[PDB]
């Protein structure tokens, strides 16, 4: 152990198939696909609210990979050093770039 | 289930 777990200022969970599935029936807005990570909330002060991001959306998708859950994207943060997520907003595809930050308690 | 990862 010595330099490992990046840091994005940011909480993200696995939307299971419960979650998955509350958010259909609460924001009926949502793709019918049950695999991504759901954003919880942002640091004023990381490279998520830096880079264009939001605590409510969902990821899928990082600097050409496929994410389902919370566990799939956190090894991504400490795998890749620069993450490209791309975020659907109204009718059009974007992507956001963002870079973690090393830290080590 | 919840299972937050604040990372």
């Amino acid at each position: 152990g010595s330099h490992m777990k990046k840091y994005i200022g940011i909480r993200m969970m696995s939307l299971t198939s419960s979650k998955a599935k509350e958010l259909k029936d609460r924001h009926r807005d949502f793709p019918d696909v049950i695999s991504g990570a759901y954003i919880i909330e942002v640091i004023p002060d990381t490279p998520a609210e830096a880079g264009g991001l939001k605590e409510n959306d969902v990821i899928i998708s990082i600097n050409g990979q496929s994410v389902v859950s919370a566990n799939d994207v956190s090894d991504v943060i400490k795998r890749e050093s620069t993450l490209n997520m791309v975020v659907r907003r109204g009718n059009e595809d974007i992507m956001i770039t963002v870079i973690p930050e090393e830290i080590d308690p | 289930d919840s299972r937050i990862w604040w990372v």
